[PDB]
């Protein structure tokens, strides 16, 4: 997170840090005990399947506390349309082995119904986007977990005020906008798989996952992430599955 | 009536009681200027007149055009929109708390997520589960 | 569906109304409305007008500068929408043609009243006056002349009274305008109907 305040231990209760091999993986959100939402891309270079691991109540990287929380993930879902190396359909739902136990540190994101998320969640105006990403564009990632407050644009908006790039990647309805085009403050590449959360009437809600821009807090750009509304009836069905023998499953979506 | 025409050069008799023309007004004001910030007004018309403000509102004429000044249940320009039937979940989730469903026929029901239960006021949401999802419990949730 | 064009802000003491094009056709609209920073407000629902009036929304903070947008939907995932110009009531709405209220002479002085004008901001029950809102913003500028003069002469107060001289046995006849004198654009409402003695 680039631009952003330490979340203070507690306040951001549903991140989720992944691992592979013990080393930090990217960001994820809970979504109830057992099922963890983070981006398609952060799982394009696994090759030990068997040796993720999903972290919640996590705050500082550097010093191990009570409130942590370490649960083996079972099953890796990616809808099937998804394209290794690309944008689109950037969403991946996560089976923990064993549920978290829900404690004043680890609580879970609501994740909304569609027509809530379209039409009421998308026209707040600022959400919460959060992780362990880089403190500046290529820099070094953060030890205590950031967050930072970003406005959502719509696409057409997003596009009339974002400098061109040749061959840049499309902005489809699977995606959004959101965040700064002065250079002062966005989400960055270790952020990715993290939640971009939307409080409403007491309530804070699953509205998108960190996913892709040009460089991070580039002038001229946004950060732009996975709509969560466009996977609401995809991700209910797959959580209603039962367990396959293999981690990956890539789902037909819709 | 001629005989009406020997009484001398009067504003409200010619202009305020009967409809005068800019060249009667003209020659009571003398000056072009003067007889201009007369004629701006009077010749406008009351636009007011057709009784635009619908719902118990109030009109106020304006040059070539009015405002209408709605009850408090009213809006639009004519005060036709009524405040009561906009009930519908585009329109602040409808006043529900969490999910909003909309009815045709019947009016619109609120809803909650997985967790939370609806409270007696048909609107509001409450946990049902000590940890809700959605709520920072540091924060007394 | 086609995107609304030439979208209008028309807005007198403000009583604020967007205007757009075109007429529709197989399409129906939805406006939103919000400040810089604040959530998007959705007003006239589907509707086939091509105004919305925005007053409830605007009259929250006159002095917050507002961007609306309307939203085009097919009669049969973002729909096509347009921006309207930025909008900031308190610099920019029209103000109302005053009326004069009373006249009345005190000797050799004459003092001239301006009725309160009503505005579409409300304070609890009542609408605020063009006064209430603008204060020391606020002044009223009058045009007095006697039948024989060579012109006119002006006054300016910063109440809704004016207290001039006026000469013996003269008939006077009076107009007033309501001026924000720190505007450079919109700075007078049009005249009031001319009153005489
Ligand atoms: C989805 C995947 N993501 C990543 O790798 C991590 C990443 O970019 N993380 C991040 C998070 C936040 C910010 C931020 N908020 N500034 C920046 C970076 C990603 C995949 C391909 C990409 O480019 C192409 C190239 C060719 C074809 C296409 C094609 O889609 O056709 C797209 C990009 Br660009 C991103
Ligand atoms: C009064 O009549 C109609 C409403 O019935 C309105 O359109 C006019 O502008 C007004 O003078
Ligand atoms: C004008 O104002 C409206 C709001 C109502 O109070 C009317 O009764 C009044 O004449
Ligand atoms: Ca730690
Ligand atoms: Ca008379
Ligand atoms: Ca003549
Ligand atoms: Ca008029
Ligand atoms: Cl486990
Ligand atoms: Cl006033
Ligand atoms: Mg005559």
């Amino acid at each position: 997170i680039v631009g952003g305040k330490v979340c203070p231990k507690g306040e951001c209760p549903w991140q989720v840090l992944l691992l592979v091999n013990g080393a930090q993986l990217c960001g994820g959100t809970l979504i109830n005990t057992i099922w963890v939402v983070s981006a398609a891309h952060c799982f394009d270079k696994i090759k030990n399947w068997r040796n993720l691991i999903a972290v919640l109540g996590e705050h500082d990287l550097s010093e191990h506390d009570g409130d942590e929380q370490s649960r083996r993930v079972a099953q890796v879902i990616i809808p099937s349309t998804y394209v290794p190396g690309t944008t689109n359909h950037d969403i991946a739902l996560l089976r923990l082995h064993q549920p978290v136990v829900l404690t004043d540190h680890v609580v879970p994101l609501c994740l909304p119904e569609r027509t809530f998320s379209e039409r009421t969640l998308a026209f707040v105006r600022f959400s919460l986007v959060s992780g362990w990403g880089q403190l500046l564009d290529r820099g070094a990632t953060a030890l205590e977990l950031m967050v930072l407050n970003v406005p959502r644009l719509m696409t057409q908006d997003c596009l009339q005020q974002s400098r061109k790039v040749g061959d840049s990647p499309n902005i489809t309805e699977y995606m959004f906008c959101a965040g700064y085009s002065d250079g002062s403050k966005d989400s960055c590449k270790g952020d990715s798989g993290g939640p971009h959360a939307t409080h409403y009437r007491g309530t804070w809600y699953l509205t998108g996952i960190v996913s892709w821009g040009q460089g991070c807090a580039t002038v001229g750009h946004f950060g732009v992430y996975t709509r969560v509304s466009q996977y609401i009836e995809w991700l209910q069905k797959l959580m209603r599955s039962e367990p396959r023998p293999g981690v990956l499953l890539r789902a037909p979506f819709p | 009536a001629f005989l009406e025409e020997l009484r001398p050069g009067s504003l409200e008799r010619e202009c305020k009681e009967e409809q005068c023309s800019f060249e009667e007004a003209r020659e009571i004001f003398k000056d072009a200027e003067r007889t201009k910030l007369f004629w701006i007004s009077y010749s406008d018309g009351d636009q007011c007149a057709s009784s635009p403000c619908q719902n118990g509102g109030s009109c106020k004429d304006q040059l070539q055009s009015y405002i209408c000044f709605c009850l408090p249940a009213f809006e639009g320009r004519n005060c036709e929109t009524h405040k009561d039937d906009q009930l519908i979940c585009v329109n602040e989730n409808g006043g529900c708390e969490q999910y909003c469903s909309d009815h045709t026929g019947t009016k619109r029901s609120c809803r909650c997520h997985e967790g939370y239960s609806l409270l007696a006021d048909g609107v509001s949401c409450t946990p049902t589960v000590e940890y809700p999802c959605g709520k920072i419990p540091i924060l007394e949730k | 569906t086609v995107a609304a064009y030439n979208l209008t802000w028309k807005s007198t003491n403000f009583k604020t109304i967007l205007e757009w094009e075109p007429k529709p056709v197989n399409q129906v609209y939805t406006v939103q409305i919000s400040t810089k920073s604040g959530d998007w407000k959705s007003k006239c629902f589907y509707t086939t007008d091509t105004e919305c009036d925005l007053t409830d929304e605007i009259v929250k903070d006159v002095k917050q500068t507002y961007l609306a947008r309307v939203f085009s939907y097919p009669a049969g995932g973002e729909p096509l929408y347009e921006n309207s110009p930025e909008f900031t009531p308190y610099l920019e709405t029209n103000l109302g043609q005053p009326t004069i209220q009373s006249f009345e002479q005190v000797g050799t002085k004459v003092n001239v009243t301006v009725e309160d004008e009503r505005t579409l901001v409300r304070r609890n029950n009542t609408f605020l006056s063009l006064r209430d809102v603008f204060g020391k913003d606020l002044i009223y500028t009058l045009y007095y002349w006697k039948s024989s003069s060579s012109g006119k002469k002006t006054a300016k107060t910063n109440t809704n009274e004016f207290l001039i001289d006026v000469d013996k046995g003269e008939n006077y006849c009076f107009s007033v305008q309501a001026v924000i004198p720190s505007r450079t654009v919109n700075r007078k409402s049009t005249d009031s109907p001319v009153e005489c003695m």
